[PDB]
RNA sequence: CAAACGUGCUACAAUGGCCAAUACAAACAGUCGCCAGCUUGUAAAAGUGAGCAAAUCUGUAAAGUUGGUCUCAGUUCGGAUUGAGGGCUGCAAUUCGUCCUCAUGAAGUCGGAAUCACUAGUAAUCGCGAAUCAGCUAUGUCGCGGUGAAUACGUUCUCG
RNA sequence: GGUACACGAAAAACCUUACCUAGACUUGACAUCCUUGGCAAAAUUAUGGAAACAUAAUGGAGGUUAACCGAGUGACAGGU
């Protein structure tokens, strides 16, 4: 559309058209929505200029989508130029938090590599 | 005459049965002794209490016996009691298991 | 995570020995068993010495590492490689 | 061009180290186990 | 002249009050509208399903009051109680009525949960290793 | 290593989160009834020669 | 190995056509355990029919399910390799469950839009002997013509 | 933690997602507790604070009904993972507590060979409560109720 | 194997805990029997302390030693 480098969907409703952008999601599309006073419901196609003025400034006051992403990477570097056993563990591509690393937490480690079990001819 | 007690709300409770069938039927033989209007010895629901125990010492926590604990409960409140009911109340004597709620 | 009106948290045995230690001019690495101690801004510039669960780690506190706790800079186990089954 | 810097954090976790040192040198030690108290008891006959 | 029945299901009570009147039934339960009490999934049929074949012309006010369960045991509950107060107008009805087995207590009520199973009847799933 | 902590769990802690409920006739730590402070395997021999009044087997 | 001959709970008239076979099929496209909304779904399906073939619900849906029920069926009996099947006679009220079974089976899985719409097609669309329920009923009827030879053996 | 298996939860959706209004349980538990109402807070919760030693007071029933919207898309599906800010318990939450808010949005569109449970309030499903417990991704366990099916012709084959 | 694998464990952050690394103890943290006295153990505040533990403090319910607080003391206690 028009709103930066995004392009929002034409034919599908605003307060779900904010949400596409990358930095705002849905909560605060509608805090936009609501502090705007824009009614939801007017599908973006049909939307006049006065209305794409005021999105703009107040998207351009919170956080821009495209900063988030510099946001996250410095954040994985602040963490691991720091040496802290949660950014070793960030390094490694492995769950930062408390999951269990056993059976589990595939969601980090991609596919699966195969090996081979120990053969066991009985005892 | 004299009352010094109006509204005794005695209240009984026990983990047996008969035994509070039993009590019930000897507290009222006494107090009808005496001039006083029972209202009535009235049931209350029995709250039970249910113990899961697994049977085995080790494994097999799927075999495991159930015991059960029923506190069996009734009410009873007196209108106008008067001296010659409490000191006949002294002579009762109430078997251990029943337990009394006395609320004056 | 951690409330507001708690705060950070120190075992105030460590803070005992660095302002004792952060006025004395000739520091030397801190032999300290809290983990559980928060760094806290006036640590800064000096080095301790955490409880791995074998032996005693040095660490060197920056203006940066300022915030988190004492053992979140130590590890505990290590892995490193596997070892074919079959 | 620049507009100085809008980071550095510090001052903001300041003020909790703040507040974590003060509560620290508060302590008080009211070590107690307990809330309500009284009414406990089984009852009797008055006077059996 | 009323009548009363004490119809239950699924453990829920009623009370249903036959009254003689000519000015149209008015089908009620506890003091609400039936098109307010229950969801209208057509429930409503069932309940009047031994005062359909007979009659409903004789007009008989009902006031009904259940307390319990959900809504399809507290419909259960009070046909069992308009059959109830049915059997003291006209003891003939009472024949008629017994056909089709419309004066007996259901029986059916959920079964308790037993220990190393899933429920009333489920069970873990077996492994033959 | 029995005794000890029997003898520990009567003496009182230095911390209020440091205090556990121990079985009363045995040692053991794990699965301890609060309401009886009996643990379930000498609550099944108490249970079966009458001390405790009122537990009955269950039938429902 | 059981002697005995299992019970049979009513079927109960429909509530509002009449039609038996109305509570039959609510309870096949039950899921979920939602006697409401399985009700909805069906009764919706009755109101496009109105709208769409301008005649009767019910004897539409009497043609269609009628029509698309079956008469042979199958059974197979492995000996040695593969089954050698044979034909049988259904019984009636067997007979009417297959062809219920098979209209919400291949409703559920059409390329329309809400199986209220989805459903209501399938049973319009059975009406014309021209289907999917058609396809399987015809499918079964002429494995049975193929196999009318090993019909005399059962076991 | 290069991996493999078992038991469950969540899904891959319009019999649905989200929002608003709203009807109907049983059982159980409670004075270091249940916590009503009120005030603050986007919320977890905090403060005030009655009531209840209990058929009295407290522990919001959800599915379900109606209305609005989505219009079949890897999406208003799905919630993983990850970053930040908060709340509670506790000396103490990094190793290794959980909850809330915000941010991101993996796989997954019905699952190969082969397998499991179930004969009515049963299978399937929706909530509620208790035990151990300061707190706990117990989705576990033990219980309670709401809605509520289909099929059994027969022993030729299969397991015991 | 069926009859193990949401099993013991109806609650592993510390405690639990039985494991490892360390800092400490030896009729012992707990018990009896014996010669012998009781004019305490606690808890808590100080200093050193990772905390065990030490050195100083209010010297403690009570009942004259009942229970325990000890000394001496070898049989021994103890082992998840
Ligand atoms: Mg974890
Ligand atoms: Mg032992
Ligand atoms: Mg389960
Ligand atoms: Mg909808
Ligand atoms: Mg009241
Ligand atoms: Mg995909
Ligand atoms: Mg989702
Ligand atoms: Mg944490
Ligand atoms: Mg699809
Ligand atoms: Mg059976
Ligand atoms: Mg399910
Ligand atoms: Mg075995
Ligand atoms: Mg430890
Ligand atoms: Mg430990
Ligand atoms: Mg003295
Ligand atoms: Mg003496
Ligand atoms: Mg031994
Ligand atoms: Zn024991």
């Amino acid at each position: 559309a028009r709103i930066l480098g995004i392009d929002i969907p034409n034919q599908k409703r605003i307060e779900i058209a904010l949400t596409y952008i990358f930095g705002i999601g849905l909560s605060r599309s509608q805090a936009i929505l609501k502090q705007a006073n824009i009614n939801p419901d007017k599908r973006v196609k049909d939307l006049t200029e006065e209305e794409f003025v005021a999105i703009r400034n107040v998207a351009s006051a919170y956080k821009i989508e495209g900063d988030l992403r510099r946001e996250i990477a410095l954040n994985i570097k602040h963490l691991s130029e720091i040496g802290a056993w949660r950014g070793l563990r960030h390094r490694k591509n492995l769950p930062v938090r408390g999951q269990r690393t056993r059976t589990n937490a595939r969601t980090r480690k991609g596919p699966r590599k195969t090996v081979a079990n120990k053969k066991i001819e009985s005892k | 005459n004299a009352v010094k007690y109006p509204e005794l709300k005695i209240k009984l409770e026990s983990y047996d049965s008969t035994l509070l069938d039993l009590t019930t039927k000897k507290i009222v033989e006494v107090v009808k002794g005496v001039d006083v209007k029972i209202k009535g010895p009235l049931p209350l629901p029995t709250k039970k209490e249910v113990i899961t125990i697994i049977r085995s010492p080790h494994v097999d926590k799927a075999s495991r016996e159930q015991f059960e604990k029923n506190r069996h409960k009734r009410l009873m409140i007196l209108v106008d009691v008067n001296q010659g009911a409490i000191d006949s109340l002294k002579r009762i004597k109430i078997p251990v298991g029943v337990t009394l709620r006395f609320s004056k | 995570s951690r409330s507001a009106k708690k705060g950070a948290f120190v075992d105030a045995h460590l803070l005992k020995k660095v302002i004792d230690m952060n006025k004395q001019e000739k520091k030397r690495p801190i032999k300290t068993w809290s983990r559980r101690s928060t760094i806290f801004p006036e640590f800064v510039g000096n080095t301790f010495a955490v409880h791995n669960g074998k032996t005693f780690i040095n660490v060197y506190v920056t203006d940066d590492m300022v915030g988190h706790k004492l053992g979140e800079f130590s590890p505990t186990r290590n892995f490193k490689q596997h070892t074919a089954n079959r | 061009l620049t507009k100085q810097t809008v980071h550095g954090r510090a001052e903001k976790l300041s003020g909790k180290f703040n507040a974590g040192k003060a509560f620290l040198e508060n302590k008080t030690p009211k070590k107690a186990k307990g809330k309500t108290e009284e009414y406990t008891k089984h009852r009797s006959l008055n006077e059996l | 002249q009323s009548y009363y029945g004490l119809g239950r299901r699924k453990s829920s009570s009623a009370k249903v009050y036959l009254t003689p009147t000519q000015d149209k039934g008015k089908i009620t339960v506890n003091r609400r509208d039936p098109s307010e009490y229950f969801p209208n999934k057509l429930v409503i049929q069932d309940m009047e399903q031994p005062l359909d074949l007979t009659d409903l012309k004789k007009n008989f006010d009902i006031n009904v009051v259940v307390k319990g369960g959900g809504f399809t045991g507290q419909a259960g509950a009070i046909r069992l109680g308009i059959v109830r107060a049915l059997l003291q107008f006209n003891p003939e009805l009472k024949k008629i009525l017994k056909s089709k087995k419309l004066t007996t207590r259901d029986k059916r009520v959920k079964e308790r949960k037993k220990f190393g199973l899933y429920g009333a009847r489920r069970a873990p799933q077996f492994t033959k290793r | 290593a029995k005794k000890s902590l029997k003898v520990k769990q009567t003496r009182i802690p230095k911390f209020a989160v440091r205090a556990y409920t121990r079985c009363q006739r045995c040692g053991r730590a794990r699965a301890v009834l609060s309401h009886f402070g009996v643990c379930r395997l000498c609550f099944r021999e108490l249970a079966y020669a009458g001390a405790i009044p009122g537990v009955k087997k269950a039938s429902w | 190995m059981r002697k005995n001959r299992a019970p049979k709970r009513t079927v109960l008239p429909d509530p509002v056509f009449n039609n038996t076979l109305v509570t039959r099929i609510i309870n096949v496209i039950m899921e979920d355990g939602k006697k409401g909304l399985a009700q909805r779904i069906l009764y919706g399906a009755f109101d496009l029919i109105e709208q769409r073939t301008k005649e009767k619900p019910l004897t539409v849906f009497e043609r269609a399910v009628g029509n698309v029920m079956p008469r042979l069926e199958l059974r197979v009996r492995r000996i040695a390799g593969s089954n050698y099947q044979v034909p049988t006679e259904v019984p009636q009220d067997r007979k009417i469950a297959l062809a219920l079974r098979w209209i919400a089976m291949f409703a559920r899985k059409r390329h329309e839009k809400t199986m209220l719409e989805k459903i209501a097609n399938e049973i319009i669309d059975a009406s014309n002997n021209t289907g999917a329920a058609i396809k399987k009923k015809d499918d079964t009827h002429k494995m049975a013509e193929a196999n009318k030879a090993f019909a005399h053996m059962r076991w």
